[PDB]
């Protein structure tokens, strides 16, 4: 399949037997389930996010059926706020980024898709993320008035301040949108930009 | 384990 980012990439996956609704989230390393019952034996981590930590179980060789496309790993379960498929996973399925169709770079999921963005004349290095609503920069003195907001992820909430109309060039490709500006631990696209460039994941 | 916006 050929997914565009014009809303949440949510696809149906079967895991222990029963079905989930679930994020394809190349801006997650692991794969995290809210809590349920898997067969499996686990043992407890800790996973961060936009927000802190969580705590999870973490089970090892789980198979996972997602979009019909077989995969066989590590799935973490506790509070997460969507359930995510990670690269973990992502990478089994073949699934890789790519702009304008195909025409454009394809990107891999082997490691974290981080890519030089172009923002208030800046430089900076922004992981390209199919699952943030929203893009989110480091603390960063744009000019402009803005109003504040609260995003969530993993860890609850941090407060940003909300810029429209901010040009972004991502890899060459140029895009204007809302950006958010607070202490996220990485800098994020997310699809209200990644939708400019015509960015979709194939898989 | 850095895992991402809603």
């Amino acid at each position: 399949p050929q997914i565009t980012l014009w809303k949440r990439p949510l696809v149906t996956i079967r895991i222990g037997g029963q079905l989930k609704e679930a994020l394809l989230d190349t801006g997650a390393d692991d794969t995290v389930i809210e809590e349920l019952n898997l067969p499996g034996c686990w043992k407890p981590k800790l996973i961060g996010g936009i927000a802190g930590f969580i705590k999870v179980r973490q089970y090892d060789q789980i198979p996972v059926e997602i979009a019909g496309h077989k995969a066989i790993g590590t799935v973490l379960v506790g509070p997460t706020p969507v359930n995510i498929i990670g690269r973990n996973l992502l990478t089994q399925i073949g699934a890789t980024l790519n702009f304008c169709g195909g025409g454009g770079p394809q990107i891999t999921l082997w490691k974290r898709p981080l890519v030089t963005i172009r923002i208030g004349g800046q430089l900076k290095e922004a992981l390209l993320d199919t699952g943030a609503d929203d893009t989110v920069i480091e603390e960063l003195n744009l000019p402009g008035c803005w109003k504040p907001k609260l995003i969530g992820g993993i860890x609850g909430f941090i407060k940003v301040r909300q810029y429209d109309q901010i040009p972004v060039e991502i890899a060459g490709h140029k895009a204007i949108g809302t950006v958010l500006v607070g202490p996220t631990p990485v800098n994020i696209i997310g699809r209200n930009l990644l939708t400019q460039i015509g960015a979709t994941l194939n898989f | 384990s850095l895992n991402x916006i809603x």
